[PDB]
RNA sequence: GAUAAGUGCUGAAAGCAUCUAAGCAUGAAGCCCCCCUCAAGAUGAGAUUUCCCAUUCCGCAAGGAAGUAAGAUCCCUGAAA
RNA sequence: UGGCACCCGGCUCAUCGCAUCCUGGGGCUUAGUCGGUCCCAAGGGUUGGGCUGUUCGCCCAUUAAAGCGGUAC
RNA sequence: UAUACGUUAAGUGGAAAAGGAUGUGGAGUUGCUUAGACAACCAG
């Protein structure tokens, strides 16, 4: 899952260790590595929650 | 003062041209020379003048710039007049050498040497215990002094042997 | 229960020039483009990866004095055979097989490394013939 | 270079012009021709392809006749490649002579050597017998068989086998006579191969 | 063809020098080629020349089966093996 | 009822190290003839006998040379 | 293949050093010291 989750948010320009930063901070979003590996499914709404993450981290 | 750090003056009779990779290429009356350096190298001629100076203090500047500006000059030297250099092969027998042309040496040790010269110089010396040549550039006159210096040796127990310019002869304990 | 992948996958083509780079800082990049980890769908026991196509092969460049002291070993398996090659032999006669063991050299032991190496093309010089597959650019993110 | 194909014949001697006597192996050769030019735009190399020998239609099957039709022959025997020669002096129809050798012209010559089957170490590598009638029981065998440590042995240890039948090349033989009359080669000294086989006789290497 | 110990010419820190740092030459029975032999199971399984061809059945297509072409083998007389 | 240190040779087959015996290339210290010394170099080569327990070993005659060692003698 | 400040150029980094060593970046001092060094170059 961490793998997974590092390639889909390498494709967004962020890295995965700023993105999990992110989404910890910009509120919690409890997401298991497993219920977030939805990037393979669902490509679009990965790119939201690392929206999300991107605009608390800056 | 460092060796290369001055203002090297030029008789502006020359042509200069300049590209990249520090390409220079200079040329006027006979010579035409290239020598690319570095390019963090700056440059900093001017017509006949080069008042180069040092990018920096440390060891790619500090010691190597002194390397190229002075040298630069020496192309306006080559490019104008040209070269010459002098040696001696001071020998009982050691008249054996080139008649024009390719050399041929008998050392009278029992093995002959043979050697054809190349172009850019110019030999003029009838009697070959004294050495006089000229040419071009003072790099390819200073290989060629070298290779005529290494056609004969000398031996330490007789006052006899080859040597540079107005230079004696090694001597040792032999008895 | 994620997904894994089987045969419903494409590959893609890409070309990356190696004029200028240095040796591991762009072999590092080719292995992990050929495992295939730079996709969602990784998966461990398929091959995912991509083909990698080098151009300028011959143009490489080592940091430091390597050039003349990193020495290529072989073994012939009998007595006292130990070949030896510098990286300037290597460089100016065999410059594919440089690049080769390098990229070999970060790849995953087993059948699926050897089955992953296979989809590696170098050329020395700036000319391919892999036309009808339409190669992508691709420039070396890291 | 330059070259030609043959088969040996035997040995013999010959009384030089001063009065020596020297052997002489006999070489004859029919005239070759040539079957194809290899180039280097087509194949990759210059060469030259050579025949030798006329065998009669029973023994050929129809892609050989197929090969030689584009040079009218018969169909051949031997077929054998000769490369490093002058390109521009052979059509593919030439015939190829004995003439082209002349009296007194270094030569090499290659060819495939007998058999002697299953051979032991004695014969086979030239080693050395163990002492006989002092209370040895050693004779003829290889000998030791490596050092201790290494658990295993080591490459390259002579051990008996097949023996002979390889190809090789004698180099810097020199022809006595050459007649085209009846296609002889005379060559001095020894020649590897069985009789009635095939050599390979070509220009100087070492020259 | 480059290289070791060495020999040099240019020229540096450092106006001088200076075979040494950027450079350029020469230099060993060692090092790669040249000589000889094996070598595409090199699964990366290469190349050129020549010969045979689009057979019949069901299955309408694919497909699968049978008899064959070029060519081999079984069997017999042997030995340069 | 002292003193104070230590804890098998021969045969048949070979292979490796260089801390080089010969051959190659050098400085030298050495008229040349030579010889001594010190660097670079492991490719190849490096002997037949008599007395003898081959010893704390003698001799004979050759060769460009009759190297030192590791591999469970 | 994060963000800042310095060191090292030899693969030191990647065992433990006597002994030897112009390798040598900084913080010091101590000299003579632009009517004046290190090359100065002309001149007992």
């Amino acid at each position: 899952w961490i793998t997974r989750i590092n390639a889909a948010a390498r494709m967004n320009g962020l890295s995965y260790s700023r993105l999990m930063h992110g989404l910890k901070l910009s509120g919690i979003e409890v997401n298991r590595k497993m219920l977030a590996d939805l990037a393979v499914n669902d490509l679009t709404a990965f790119n939201q929650l690392a929206d999300a993450a991107k605009a608390q981290l800056n | 003062s460092r060796v290369g750090k001055k203002l090297l003056e030029i008789p502006s009779d020359v042509t200069v041209t300049l590209n990249d990779n520090n390409t220079v290429a200079v040329k006027g009356p006979k010579g035409e020379l290239t020598r690319t350096f570095h390019p963090d190298m700056e440059i900093k001629v001017e017509d006949n003048v080069l008042t180069v100076a040092r990018p920096s203090d440390q060891k790619e500047h500090r010691a190597l710039h002194g390397t190229t500006r002075s040298l630069l000059g020496n192309m306006v030297e080559g490019v104008s007049k040209g070269f010459e250099r002098g040696l001696e092969l001071v020998g009982v027998g050691y008249r054996a050498s080139k008649s024009g042309n390719k050399l041929v040496l008998n050392v009278g040790y029992s093995h002959p040497v043979e050697i054809v010269p190349e172009e850019g110089i110019e030999i003029e010396v009838p009697s070959q215990t004294k050495v006089v040549v000229k040419g071009t550039d003072k790099e390819r006159v200073g290989a060629i002094a070298a290779n005529i210096r290494a056609v004969r040796s000398p031996e330490p127990y007789k006052g006899k042997g080859i040597r540079y310019e107005g230079e004696v002869v090694r001597r040792k304990e032999g008895k | 229960t994620p997904m894994a992948n089987a045969s419903t996958i494409e590959r893609k083509w890409l070309v990356v020039d190696a004029a200028g780079k240095t040796l591991g800082r762009l072999s590092s990049e080719v292995a992990a483009i050929l495992r295939g980890k730079h996709k969602p769908t990784y998966t461990p026991h398929v091959d995912t990866g991509d083909h990698v196509i080098i151009i300028n092969a011959e143009k490489i460049e080592l940091t430091g004095k390597k050039l003349t002291d990193k020495i290529y070993y072989r073994h012939t398996q009998h007595p006292g055979g130990l070949k030896s090659r510098t990286a300037l032999e290597m460089r100016t006669n065999y410059p594919e097989k440089m690049l080769e063991l390098a990229i070999k050299g970060m790849l995953p032991k087993g059948s699926l490394g050897r089955q992953m190496f296979k989809k590696l093309n170098v050329y020395r010089g700036s000319e391919h013939p892999h036309e009808a597959q339409k190669p992508e650019v691709y420039e070396l993110r890291g | 270079t330059k070259g030609i194909l043959g088969r040996k014949i035997g040995m013999t001697q010959v009384f030089a012009e001063n009065g020596d006597l020297i052997p002489v192996t006999v070489i004859e050769a029919a005239p070759n021709v040539v079957l194809q030019k290899k180039t280097a735009e087509n194949d990759g190399y210059e060469a030259i392809q050579l025949g030798f020998d006329d065998k009669r239609e029973k023994l050929s099957n129809k892609p050989e006749k197929g090969h030689v039709a584009k040079a009218e022959t018969a169909p051949k025997r031997f077929v054998k490649e000769l490369r490093g020669v002058e390109m521009d002096a052979y059509e593919v129809g030439q015939e190829v002579k004995v003439e082209i050798f002349s009296a007194g012209e270094i030569v090499d010559v290659t060819g495939v050597s007998k058999g002697k089957g299953f051979q032991g170490a004695i014969k086979r590598h030239g080693q050395s017998r163990g002492p006989m009638s002092h209370g040895s029981r050693y004779h003829r065998r290889p000998g030791s068989m490596g050092p201790v440590d290494p658990n295993r042995v080591f490459k390259g240890k002579l051990l008996p086998g097949r023996m002979g039948g390889e190809q090789i090349t004698v180099q810097n033989l020199e022809i006595v006579k050459v007649d085209a009359e009846r296609n002889l080669l005379l060559i001095k000294g020894n020649v590897p191969g069985a009789k009635k086989s095939l050599i390979t006789v070509k220009s100087a290497v070492k020259s």
